[PDB]
């Protein structure tokens, strides 16, 4: 099953720290690189770096 | 029988904030399941009794 789907261009946060990815956002023009993916099972936790 | 969620009046949409409503908006559906998986439930007290 298809969990997520990872954009392809990075959003803007001009002064936010958190950004809930929710479907109306704005995005910048640099090119998002996913690489890698971490999971923590204590806390059920989820990371994507790049 | 009493329907709840949770909202945020900087990111809610126009009709929760005159209590019109009668479902949730995205925002918070996103932050009602958000805050719901960090383990929070509402109840209600009554007060006289």
């Amino acid at each position: 099953n298809i969990l997520y789907k990872i954009p392809e261009f990075i959003p803007e946060a001009k002064e936010l720290d958190f950004l809930v990815l929710l479907d109306t956002v704005t995005y910048t023009n640099t090119p998002m690189t996913p690489k890698g993916l971490f999971f923590n099972t204590l806390n059920n936790m989820l990371y994507i770096w790049g | 029988i009493v329907t709840i969620w949770v909202y945020d009046p900087e990111s809610a949409s126009t009709e929760e904030l005159i209590w019109t409503a009668k479902k949730p908006s995205l925002s918070s559906r996103v932050l009602t399941k958000q805050m719901n998986t960090l383990g929070q439930r509402p109840f209600i007290f009554t007060v006289e009794k």
